Parts: structure tokens; C-alpha cells; sequence
DNA sequence: ATCAATATCCACCTGCAGATTCTACCAAAAGTGTATTTGGAAACTGCTCCATCAAAAGGCATGTTCAGCGGAATTCCGCTGAACATGCCTTTTGATGGAGCAGTTTCCAAATACACTTTTGGTAGAATCTGCAGGTGGATATTGAT
DNA sequence: ATCAATATCCACCTGCAGATTCTACCAAAAGTGTATTTGGAAACTGCTCCATCAAAAGGCATGTTCAGCGGAATTCCGCTGAACATGCCTTTTGATGGAGCAGTTTCCAAATACACTTTTGGTAGAATCTGCAGGTGGATATTGAT
């Protein structure tokens, strides 16, 4: 709509110069190709935007219109997509997968 | 947006929120089923034998016109078979027949060819008869049609009547350039419309031959069961 | 003077507590352990709350995974009581000599 | 008048059963 | 008192996914650390791969293979896709 | 259409326009028999084949018959000439295969019925004699003799129970038949509710590759057919659903003619020469 | 051609006569249980040699190509 | 001093019934607190070295959690 | 282009477990230890081929599989 | 004939392959099986035959990995043989993903 | 004269500095730190080697071979966790029997 | 077309017992051992290189790194020797 | 098995952090318009590697076996936990209290890039000895049945 | 306790690659000076935030019985560790053999560093309101007495 773009070229959603001086502050090599240094918008987006669609139903199931943390690494190791990298995430009281042995219940 | 995976569970109960006119005389007669399955190993081409029959167009000169004063009785069952033969009694020896129906080769030089020719190795059962001694009865299967208990050998159709078989077999190749009444396919192309011998296999002449000697008496316990009625 | 079959309220405790993520511990004796065992190496050292809490629950996760682990090790040997050297070799097999 | 090849042939199969396909 | 605030972008996109939806803040810092940790580790890997390739510019494509490899394959495909649709609109140094 | 097909009982106007007059471009009235089902145009060779009757059961190998029908498995390599020619019936009609090479090894399963007039050639679906990409079923056709009974849908009840002792997967191929969908999912429809009525335990969707032999790219594909994938309750829940309370009453109160896994004899072959 | 391609033709049917072994011999010994009591009746004879004949014809239609494979692989 | 019994069978009653075991060998105490303390004084000791060479004898969580991110179980969430 | 499986390979166990000090086995875990070997290694060789196609190579190298083995995380001797 | 006891001649064969360290597998079925499960998700990918040397010692590495800890699981379980949930416990003990 | 002998011990310096140049993002650093940074291999590379040779007293395998090398530095247990990560061209394992 | 390091290891070996000999699985395998312990010290340098919170780097990071990565007694006497050698480098003016 | 005592589900509701979201400044950059540099790309191109190609040795491998011992299933002594009522101890949530840690200053020790100049640590190399794996031969452990 | 056939230990002896320590050749990171750095060395200030008590109540030890559950061995069996005549792609064994290297060579896209630059996210931090973690009762799920 405008000639002045904020890199409006991406419909963009993430801060850009911040990732560029991120790129300047770990910067082991000297060069990361700059038009392809705009791919890092895909570097952020994804599973965080996957969990926000993942975390819908329980929040209304426990009748809660905003978000609280603790139901999340439970579904992470339950989420078969991310669970391979989801080992090093440990949370301040964000939980476990709780599970009871069926063999614990002797039905007596 | 993703799709499901293994290992999971299912919740079951809880709180969730004009008929064509001519087949009746064409097929009657019954098939015998066994109580078990069938092993079948005979080709469908020799179930047909020859894939050749001849329609009304030339046999309106002979079936109701020549049978009037024929000395040997002339049917149709003897004739349609013999003129189906010799196309394959000569097929080894003119694969350059292809280009011209003027190059049909006449019977006067088919005399040493087709008289002692052998139709896809035709005559294998008569030297198979002498050890089998089906000499009284006549060599019939049901893989064979029943048109051989009635029909007669190849000689005394030729050497009584042979000068009039090739004759109208000749003129009706040039109108199609030598093709058969059924041209075979579009088979000029598959196109569109319009060291091992020396170790173990030498029992191949031992483990199918160990019953060929039995095979001369696989008949004999039924070849003994015949001479009793009459 | 009436009570049900012995063992039932533990199951309730499983439900609520593995369901829970509220902590357990007084901060003080835990960090008193860390201070007694760290002041030896240099006196006058302090610490911050997220460490004691997360360290607590992380080694809880450590142990409680070990507890279920040797649970199915005991019923893997078809029993319930785990041993010491069961959890030792599991944790040895997790990476610590 | 006719039972001659009928009785003098039937010791072959028990001469055949342990002959080839028993080993 | 000298920081950056990262819950807003996911906050805006969370309401645009789920219409009136708020946040808890701890997971914000959890996953910001999580994403830049796994990002910097694949960065160090990618730079070393760009060292022992003996050629001296890090690309989109090799780290993209990294987020095809250790990122999981469905959302890896999603990653390639959304990066490519980003770049196929990253061509407009033009009028339309 | 051209040179319309008088085959057995009920005729058809042929579907793809003229691969009957490939070179056959002068006649009108075409007479088909059943056994090898030869595509005879002309008249007075065909009743001559009624003199030539030697076959009361066709060249089809047998691993099955029920009370009613019998099943055919067709090594087209022993009988060479005709065992290509049956798709030329399809090439007039179901054009979705190739005649590009006179291809040697390719496989079938055709189908028949025991009629007291004789064995009744009643159609086929396609097959491959290999192991490449699913290689069981590609093209569904219920022949223009006769369509409208249940065997009109019972072409595809055959690849899967072969896969039991075969112990690997069979998977349908890309030239689909459009009406075959109302067999395709319709066959796989009640299969999902089979181990649903029991087995409330954990299922893996390749344990139904130990139950139904289905591949991962397609066992999920038949899953979302009944959009059966509710979640955010604790797992991916199949959601036992009130509409489907019918046909696991109606599969057992309006039971339908399916087969038995025991009466069949086959063993896995060896692929040898090329 | 070679000795290697001669086995390729001579296994499959060679593995199918045992199917013919496992299919044919049974009904020879089945249609004959009732008849010795007689010792249909006068017109059933025409089939009893026919199914014997396929127990006879079934073997030499192969040898017309088969036995000459020995001669070309020995010369 | 010897406050090892801060963690004990009430403690591991909760955090061991959470394991789903029922009957511990009721002398697991010393060794579980041992491996607990091995992890902790190890991870805090090199955290302390970092930050008191950064000249600070309190410790944040980030350094100590990177040191246990060497064993990989990293807490996040407080910067 | 032999698109055939031979993966049920071997009860090599008979010294797979005499390298260690463990007694008799009788197995049948063969199939899945094959599978777990193969699945772990295919996960690491798609790594190596992605490396090699970053280098746009046809093959993976001994060096490339060294990159694989350090990056799953057990460092390899003998091969640089 | 003279026959050795079950186990103590297994003890010398324990000592025999402990006395071994050497090459395990053949080249061929391994290289082709991994070659064809790579052939699919890209048509024919070359392996350095030297790196097939690296692959043969690589599959040595996986076999020594899994068999050292299956040894140790067997000596956990009070059992002479090894089985499934041994390796299940070891794998989730081991972190497959 | 040499950065071995100016540093006075066996090893030289600046190439490993160039490796930490090719490791770098602070992009420059002091020359005088590097020799003790260079020490880290030295004061490692002792910690495993002749620790073998106590077994050399009675066997005379006077060339070092690889499966001889891993015999009792493997028993020099204080680093030994860090070398379960060490993989190796046909290394070898040893008993601990119960 | 490469450098070697094992020659330095040989002269260290003659500073130790010069007596022993060389197999070349063992020479190549000590070469790979030293190469990946070299990259190992490079790796723990990377992590300090991150969270120094610095931009131009000290030498106490070197001393503390060789203090912080490694076990008790070998690393202690290591850092003693390393300071000793660089201080005698410094005395070598 | 049919009550009655606990325990989950659930309804409706009670004083909060406190989210949060917002103005408001406000630093404070990240997008805007040039510069100078290359590393990328890639391309050319002998080649050395890898995948076959074939064949007498060929140590395992295949099915096949024979009669042993944990595994399974299964046993009573004996009880360490386990069920919670009575006794006791350190607590949590509220008040002050101080030397050390965030953030900020002046001087300095060291370092980039450069400019000179070179040894030396590096590569392919093949002599000599030799080290080592490997083959020979007598004396010493090691077990299965009687 | 004892007989007696297999398996291994140590000095001696032979092929077999080869190690190593340097000659031929190199080459390029290295040693020290000089300018100009600049963050940090190191100290100053700000003002803390990890440390100190006080009132009650709320969980733990210790119980007494018990007890559900094994702890260590019974019989069987099965299935198999140690045997085995006799196949197997495999292994040497060079050779074919051809084709993506990698190492040099060679344009340009452009990333990156340069200085400007219109606005927009860090924080100060309150309005306000507002759902929101939970107190208090109805319907009902679980579960023991005999």
C-alpha cells in the first residue's frame, strides 16, 4: 500500500535488525547471505505457533479465557512432532507427563 | 496443521460435546465341480487348436452344392479343419510371404512340403500310440473337441478331394493384402487406436523321468478297465 | 473407626500430585545443605531462588523418573520393591559413573 | 477272458514308494 | 531494566489464531531462550560446516537442511515452505 | 462407440471411441464369447466356435472359491498370447492403462462365478507381478455384461487378505476409478470400526498393518475420511460417534457377504528372470 | 543358449507337475469305489480314458523343445 | 548441619509415590541425597567460579543451568 | 536397482554378546535391533547426506560421517 | 565323542572374543541394505568405499553400544538371557529421540 | 627464539590462535593469553599416554598399538566419562563379571 | 599437504620415555585423539566465549577455563604448570 | 448386593494479582541511500576412487539334534511398609538489617594490521633395521565321568 | 579322590610391512617494531536484596496391627549350548572403468560496512477491571459390612 516498507515485503512479524546484530554477536563466520538472511523469520515462527493452536481446548475445558503455563511439556513429549528435540525443555513448574501404570491398579 | 500417529488411545463412552435374444441354445449343459480346487495347465490356443474358421461367403459354394453328388460323403466338419491346418504347416518356410498375394506358392511345389509337414509338431500321438496301444479306440480328450471321434485323417481328404481346398483359399487374400479374415492386431506396434548345467539340474532327466516309466502304466489301470462292456 | 481397603488414598495422591506442579520443600534446609557443602570451598556465597526451586524439581524429575524406571524393573523381574543397585545401574546407564 | 495284465503289475508301487521319493 | 519483550508477537498471533486469548509469561521466557538456544547451536553447527566446506558464506540452504534434519519432518516441510513463501514475496523491489 | 459389443447377455455401446476398429474398420456386428472372451467381430466363425467348445472352466488359477464364486490369480507368463488381451476389453472401455510395449511380466486377478450354464467371466481389477510401489490394485472395472450387484463393489476385497500370509503391504495405485471410491473408502469404512468395538486399549496404526496390512501414507489417508481425529482431550481420540452407532449395529444386524481367512491355499512365489 | 538359461525354462512347469501330481491322481482313485460292486452304466466310459489321456498327453509336449536342449548344450 | 532428613519419606512419600512405586527400600535416602548433592554441589561449584570470577558470590540461574545444560536438563524462563 | 529387502540379516549375537561378558540369549530381538541400528543410522546418514549436498557432493565421506558422529555426539578416532 | 560343558566352554569363548577386538561383519549385505534404504529417498547416493570402511566401523560402534548395555541389562535382571523390555528400558533410558 | 622456546616448553602458539581466530566473534584477543591456552593440550596429552607403560614392564610390546593404548588409561578413571564419547577404530572392551 | 602434531608428541615422548615405538593405527589414532580433544577445548571455549558477557577477551578466562572443565588433581597441576610456563615465557624477555 | 460413608464432578460464587494494555516518552535503534570489498557460483577438468565384473578357496551357515536349567508357574515364613490417631517440631507469612553487586568513571596494557625478513615445520621419499604378527616346538592348566 | 584327552604359556625362528629420521623442496605462518587503538583493569558510587525476628498452625515421628506380598526354593519343560555333514555369497585377486571430485580459474551479486533517519518497541508503571485461583454446597462416583 505504501512505498515506505518496514520490510513490509514480508507482512512481517518479527524484529529484523535485532536478528541482524544477533547475527553480529555470535558471528563465528564473517558472512551470512543477506537476502537469505531474511529467512530467519521462518526460523522463529513455527512450533510456538503450533503450540498456541495446540493449547486451545483444555483452556476452555477448564473454563479459562487466557493462558497459564503448566499443561505444556506434558503435551510436548505427548506431541509426536516436537518430542525429539523436546528433551532439553524443563520449565519452572511446567510439569511432566504424568502417567499411572495400569499394572499399578490390581483392581482390588 | 498435522495428522495423527501410532500408540494413542480412543475415548468411547464419556462426556464429549432389453436382454439380447440368442444365448439359450448357445449355453446349456453343466459343469462338474469337485469338492476342492483345480490345477489347470493346458493352453487356450490349443483349446482352440486353430484360431481359424471360415464364414458363409465361400462355403455357400460347397456345403449345399458339392455334397449333392460327392462319392465320399462330404460334410462340413471334415472341411473347415483341414483348410485351417496348412497355414501353420508352412509357416516355418515363408516369412517373406509378407509383401504380395501374388506370391502365393502353389500345390505342385507344395507336394514335398505340405504332405510330410508337421503342424506345430502335429503327429506326436501316433508314435505315442504304439506304446500306449490306443489302437482300437480313437485318440480323444475333452481338451480335444468331440469333432475328432467323427472326423477322419488328413490323407483321404487330400488324396480323394484335395484339388479344391486352396482354390477359394487363394482369391480372398489380395483384397486385404494377404491378411487373415481376422487381422491379428495393431501389432505392427504396441500402439494406440487406428556353468549351471554341471552341478544339480541333471535330475531334470531323472525327476520328471521317474514317472514317465510310471506313465506307461498310469493308463494301464484304466486301460485294463475298458474291454468289458462289449 | 471405619476405613476402606488399605492403599486407596495413595491413588488419589497420584492423581492430584502428578497432576500437581506445586512444590514441596522448605527452601532453608535445602540451601543450608548447599551452603554447608559450599562454604568449605570458599566462604561467603549466596544464591538466587530460581536455582533452588528448579534444582529441587529437576533432581525430583531425575529421581521420580528413576522411581518409575525401577518400578518397571521390579515388575520386569515381576516384583514391586526396587533395589538400590537397580537405580544405580539405570542412572549409570543414564550417564554418571 | 481278460485279466492277464491286471494281476501281474501291482507290486511296482510298493517297489516305487521306497525307491525314489522316500529319500 | 535493559531488556526486550517477546510475548507480544506471539500474543498478537495467538489472538489471531484463537480470538480472545491471553498469556502466561514464564513460558515466554522459556521458549525465547529455547528458540535462540537451538538457533545458536544450529548456527555454530552451520558455521563449522561452512568452515569445513572451505567456503566462506553461510547460506539459507544448509541451515535449511539442518531444520529439515533435526527439525521434525512435517514442520520441517512447513519451515521450507514458509521460508520460501517469505522469499517469494521477498522479491518486491518493484511496483506491484 | 463403434462396432458395438454383443457380449454374453447384456450389450454395451463401447466406451473409448474406436480401438475396436484399429484395423477393423469395415464391419458392424461383433460377437463375443465368454471363456477366453474373444473379441470376434465377424459372424460365421463365431458359431463355428460353438463347434469348437473344449472348455468348461477357463484358464484361471484357483486359490479360492466360496459357496458361490471362485477367484482367479493370473500368471500371464505361462499362457502368453491371450493373457495380455483381456485389457483390450478395458482399452475399449476403461482406458486407464498402457499398451505402449508388448509388456511381458504383468499380472492380474480376474474373477468368475459358478453358473450352471458354465463358468461366468464377470470382470477383473488390475495387478502387477513385481514389488515396486504397492503393486496390488490399480483399475477397478465391473464389466458391461453386469454391474449392479454387490460384486460391483467386491473387486477390492481381495488384495488385503492376500497380504496376511504375505505379511507386507498392498496399496491402491494412481489411476483410480471414479465410482470405485464408493467401494474404496466403503470397503475400508467398516474396517476402522472393526477393532473399535473391542480393543479399547492403545492401538498403533501399524498394528492394523498386522491386522489389515495398511501403509502409513494411506492408513492416515483413510483415517481422515471419517475425519475421525479429535484431540485436546488427552490423545488423538477416535471419538466413538453416534452416527456410527448404526453400522456397528448394521454390520451385525444387516450383515454383508465377506470372506473367510482360512479356506485359501497360497504361498509366496519367487521372481526370477528378465 | 547357455547352460544358465536352460534352467530358467525348466523349473516352473517342473514345479507344476507336482501340482499335477497333487491334483490328478485322486479322482482316478475316486470314481471307482462304487463300480466293483457292479462287478450312467453304459455311456460313462467315454470320459474314463479322457482324464487318463491328460494323464498321458501331459508329458511329451514339453520334450519337443526340452530333450534337444541337451544336444545343443553338449555339442 | 546433618539435615539430610529434610528430604525423607514424607518428601519421597510425595515425590516417590509420584514415581508409582509403593515400597521403597526404606534406606534409599542416603544415596538419593548423594546423587542429588553430586549434581548440586558440582553444578553450583562451577557456577560459583564463573560468577565470582565475575566477582559476585550470589549466582543467577543461567550459568548454573548452562552447566547442567552440559548434562542437558536446562531450566529456562527467567531470562 | 534391487528394490528388495534382505534386512533380516544375522544372529551374529553369538559374539555380539561374547564381546561383552553376558551368557546365552536365544534372541528374536534380532529384527528390532536391526531396525534400531538402521533407524538411528538412517537418521544420522540423512544428516551426512544433507552435509554432503551442502557440499553438493555425490557421496558422504569418512570425514562426513565423522561430522555425523560428533554431531550425534560420540567423537570418532582413527579418521581425523 | 567328547563334549564340553555348557557354559564354561562358553566361558572360554567369552575369553576368546574378549581376546578378539577384530572386524565383525562382512562388507556386502550391510553396504547394500543401507545403500538401498538411501536409494529411495534419493536415487543412488554414493558411499566412499573408504567411508564404507567408516560405516563398517560405524556399525561396529552401534553394535558395541547396544550390546554393552544389553550385557548390563541382563546382569541387572537376574536373568541368563536378554529380551525386549530390557531394550525398551534401555532405549528410553537412553533417549532415542 | 621460537614460540616453543620463548614460551620455553615444547609447543608453539599462533596457529591454534588462528583456530581460535576461526572460532571467534569477539574478533581480536591478546597474544599473551594464548600460550596457557596452548597449554591445554599439553597438560592434557600427558594424562593418558605412558600410563600404559606400567604394563610395559613385563610384556615388551614396544611399539604402541591402538588396542594396547586403551588398556589402562581406560582404568585411569577420572576423565573416563568424557571418553564414552570417544569412539575409535575397533577399540575394545573388558570384563566386569558377576 | 597438511600439518602434523604427532611430531610434537614424539618430542614430548622423548621428554617422557623415548623408548617406545609406533603403530600407525596407533599413530593415526593418537592423531585423531589429539585432534578431537583439540576441538573439545575449542568447544568449551565456545561456551565461555558466549557467556563471558564480554567483547574483548581476557586471560583469566583462559586460566578459569582450564580450571573449570576438568577433574581435580590433573587440572590443578595443569593450571599450575600453565601459569608457570607463561610466567617463565614472561621472564624470557 | 444393598445401603451409607467418603470423594470426584460440578454450580455458584468471593476478594484478588495482575495481566495487560495502555499512554508516554524516548532512546534508539532498523530501514534508507552509497562504498568497497569478495566469496559464490560455478566451471573446467584429469583421476582415483567406488560399484561392478568373474572365479577357486572357504570359514562360517544352514537346517537339524541332543538330551541340560533358568523361566514360569507356584509354593508358606516372615514381615517392612502402610493404614491412619496421638504426640511435637519447624515451620509461613508477616516485621528489620548491611557489605556486596549493578552500573559507572580515569588510565593501560595490550593487538590489528603491516612491514619487513626466514626456519622450520611441513611433504613424498626409500635405506636399514627391525618390530611385529605370525609359525614351531616342550611343559603346564583344565575339566567330565568313575 | 582319580584317569586322561584338549587348550594354553614361553623361548625360539621367519616373512613383511614398514618407521623414522631425516635429504630434496618448500612457504608461509611466525618474530619484533610502530600507531592507534579500546575495553577492561581497577576503583567509586548506589542502593541494594540475601541475611536477620514473631505469632499459629499445619505437617512428621511414632506408633499397633496387619498384610498383601513376596523370599528363596519345587517340578517341568523347553529349548537349546555345544555338534555337525555339508551350502555361501564372500573373499581375495587384478582389471575395467568412468565420473563427480577439488584445485585453479574467473566474473559479479551483493553482503557488509558507511552515514542518515521516520517511527516504534523498551520501560515508568497506573486504570481498571476482571477473569481468576480457589470457599462453599448439590448430584453423584467409589467402595466396604456380612
Amino acid at each position: 500500500l505504501r512505498s515506505q516498507s518496514s520490510s513490509a515485503r514480508a507482512g512481517l512479524q518479527f524484529p529484523v535488525g535485532r536478528i541482524k546484530r544477533y547475527l553480529k554477536r555470535h558471528a563465528t563466520g564473517r558472512t551470512r547471505v543477506g537476502s537469505k538472511a531474511a529467512i530467519y523469520l521462518t526460523a522463529v515462527l513455527e512450533y510456538l505457533t503450533a503450540e498456541v493452536l495446540e493449547l486451545a481446548g483444555n483452556a476452555a475445558k477448564d473454563l479459562k479465557v487466557k493462558r497459564i503455563t503448566p499443561r505444556h511439556l506434558q503435551l510436548a513429549i505427548r506431541g509426536d512432532d516436537e518430542l525429539d528435540s523436546l528433551i532439553r525443555a524443563t520449565i519452572a513448574s511446567g510439569g511432566v507427563l504424568p502417567h499411572i501404570n495400569k499394572a499399578l491398579l490390581l483392581k482390588v | 496443521r498435522k495428522i495423527s500417529v501410532k500408540q494413542h488411545l480412543k475415548i468411547y463412552l464419556p462426556n464429549d460435546l432389453m436382454t439380447w435374444n440368442e444365448y439359450d441354445k448357445f449355453y446349456t449343459g453343466s459343469f462338474q465341480e469337485t469338492t476342492s480346487y483345480i490345477k489347470f495347465s493346458a493352453t487356450v490356443e490349443d483349446c482352440c487348436g486353430t484360431n481359424y474358421n471360415m464364414d458363409e461367403r465361400d462355403e455357400t459354394f460347397l456345403n449345399e452344392q458339392v455334397n449333392k453328388g460327392s462319392s465320399d460323403i462330404l460334410t462340413e466338419d471334415e472341411f473347415e479343419i483341414l483348410c485351417s491346418s496348412f497355414e501353420h504347416a508352412i509357416h516355418e518356410r515363408q516369412p517373406f510371404l509378407s509383401m504380395d498375394p501374388e506370391s502365393i506358392l502353389s500345390f505342385e511345389e507344395l507336394k514335398p512340403t505340405l504332405i510330410k509337414s508337421d503342424m506345430a509338431d502335429f503327429n506326436l500321438r501316433n508314435q505315442l500310440n504304439h506304446e500306449i496301444n490306443s489302437h482300437k479306440t480313437h485318440f480323444i480328450t475333452q481338451f480335444d473337441p468331440v469333432s475328432q471321434m467323427n472326423t477322419r485323417p488328413l490323407i483321404q481328404l487330400i488324396e480323394k478331394f484335395g484339388s479344391k481346398i486352396y482354390d477359394y483359399w487363394r482369391e480372398r487374400k489380395i483384397e486385404v493384402n494377404g491378411y487373415e479374415i481376422f487381422p491379428q492386431l495393431k501389432f505392427e506396434r504396441p500402439g494406440e487406436k487406428e556353468i549351471l548345467n554341471s552341478q544339480r539340474l541333471r535330475a531334470l532327466h531323472q525327476e520328471l523321468k521317474n514317472a514317465k516309466d510310471l506313465a506307461l502304466l498310469v493308463a494301464k489301470r484304466e486301460n485294463v478297465s475298458l474291454n468289458w462292456i462289449n | 473407626p471405619h476405613r476402606y481397603k488399605p492403599g486407596t488414598v495413595a491413588l488419589r495422591e497420584i492423581r492430584r500430585f502428578q497432576k500437581s506442579t506445586e512444590l514441596l520443600i522448605r527452601k532453608l534446609p535445602f540451601q543450608r545443605l548447599v551452603r554447608e557443602i559450599a562454604q568449605d570451598f570458599k566462604t561467603d556465597l549466596r544464591f538466587q531462588s530460581s536455582a533452588i526451586g528448579a534444582l529441587q524439581e529437576s533432581v525430583e524429575a531425575y529421581l521420580v523418573s528413576l522411581f518409575e524406571d525401577t518400578n518397571l524393573a521390579a515388575i520386569h523381574a515381576k516384583r514391586v520393591t526396587i533395589q538400590k543397585k537397580d537405580i544405580k545401574l539405570a542412572r549409570r546407564l543414564r550417564g554418571e559413573r | 477272458e481278460q485279466e492277464d495284465t491286471f494281476d501281474n503289475l501291482q507290486q511296482e508301487i510298493y517297489d516305487k514308494e521306497t525307491e525314489y521319493f522316500s529319500h | 531494566a535493559r531488556k526486550e519483550t517477546y510475548s507480544s508477537y506471539i500474543y498478537k498471533v495467538l489472538k489471531q489464531t484463537h480470538p480472545d486469548t491471553g498469556i502466561s509469561q514464564k513460558s515466554m521466557s522459556i521458549l525465547n531462550s529455547f528458540v535462540n538456544d537451538i538457533f545458536e547451536r544450529i548456527a555454530t553447527e552451520a558455521s563449522k560446516l561452512a568452515a569445513y566446506n572451505k567456503k566462506s558464506t553461510i547460506s539459507a540452504r544448509e541451515i535449511q537442511t539442518a531444520v529439515r534434519l533435526i527439525l521434525p519432518g512435517e514442520l520441517a516441510k512447513h519451515a521450507v515452505s514458509e521460508g520460501t513463501r517469505a522469499v517469494t514475496k521477498y522479491s518486491s523491489s518493484t511496483q506491484a | 462407440n463403434l462396432n458395438r459389443i454383443i457380449m454374453g447377455k447384456y450389450e454395451i455401446e463401447p466406451w473409448y471411441f474406436s480401438p475396436y476398429p484399429i484395423e477393423l474398420t469395415d464391419e458392424d456386428f461383433i460377437y463375443i464369447d465368454d471363456f477366453t472372451l474373444q473379441y470376434f467381430g465377424s459372424k460365421k466363425q463365431y458359431e463355428r466356435y460353438r463347434k469348437k467348445c473344449t472348455l468348461r472352466h477357463p484358464p484361471g488359477n484357483e486359490i479360492y472359491r466360496d459357496d458361490y464364486v471362485s477367484f482367479f490369480e493370473i500368471d500371464g507368463r505361462k499362457q502368453r498370447t491371450w493373457c495380455r488381451n483381456l485389457c483390450l476389453l478395458s482399452k475399449l472401455f476403461l482406458d486407464h492403462k498402457t499398451l505402449y510395449y508388448d509388456v511381458d511380466p504383468f499380472l492380474f486377478y480376474c474373477m468368475t462365478r459358478r453358473d450352471e450354464l458354465g463358468h461366468h467371466l464377470v470382470g477383473y481389477f488390475s495387478k502387477e507381478k513385481e514389488s515396486a510401489d504397492g503393486y496390488n490394485v490399480a483399475c477397478i472395472l465391473t464389466l458391461p455384461q453386469y454391474q449392479r450387484m454387490g460384486y460391483g463393489k467386491l473387486l477390492i476385497e481381495f488384495s488385503y487378505e492376500l497380504s496376511k500370509k504375505e505379511n507386507k503391504v498392498g496399496s491402491p495405485e494412481k489411476p483410480l476409478s471414479d465410482l470405485g471410491l464408493l467401494s474404496y473408502r466403503a470397503y475400508w469404512s467398516d474396517t476402522l470400526i472393526t477393532l473399535l468395538v473391542e480393543h479399547q486399549k492403545e492401538i498403533t496404526i501399524d498394528e492394523i498393518s498386522s491386522m489389515t496390512s495398511m501403509t502409513t501414507t494411506d492408513i492416515l489417508h483413510t483415517a481422515k475420511t471419517l475425519n475421525i481425529l479429535r484431540y485436546y482431550k488427552g490423545q488423538h481420540i477416535i471419538f466413538l460417534n453416534e452416527d456410527i452407532l448404526d453400522r456397528y449395529n448394521r454390520l451385525k444386524a444387516k450383515k454383508r457377504r465377506t470372506i473367510d481367512p482360512n479356506r485359501l491355499i497360497w504361498k509366496p512365489p519367487v521372481f526370477t528372470a528378465s | 543358449m547357455d547352460p544358465s538359461l536352460v534352467l530358467e525354462q525348466t523349473i516352473q512347469d517342473v514345479s507344476n507337475l507336482p501340482s499335477e501330481f497333487r491334483y490328478l491322481l485322486e479322482e482316478i482313485g475316486s470314481n471307482d469305489l462304487k463300480l466293483i460292486e457292479e462287478k450312467k452304466c453304459q455311456s460313462l466310459q467315454r470320459e474314463k480314458c479322457v482324464l487318463a489321456n491328460t494323464a498321458l498327453f501331459l508329458i511329451a509336449r514339453h520334450l519337443n523343445k526340452l530333450e534337444k536342449n541337451i544336444a545343443l548344450l553338449e555339442e | 548441619r546433618d539435615n539430610i532428613q529434610g528430604i525423607t519419606k514424607p518428601a519421597i512419600r510425595r515425590l516417590a509415590r509420584r514415581g508409582g512405586v509403593k515400597r521403597i527400600s526404606g534406606l534409599i535416602y542416603e544415596e538419593v541425597r548423594a546423587v542429588l548433592k553430586s549434581f548440586l554441589e558440582s553444578v553450583i561449584r562451577d557456577s560459583v567460579t564463573y560468577t565470582e570470577h565475575a566477582k559476585r558470590k550470589t549466582v543467577t540461574s543461567l550459568d548454573v543451568v548452562y552447566a547442567l545444560k552440559r548434562q542437558g536438563r536446562t531450566l529456562y524462563g527467567f531470562g
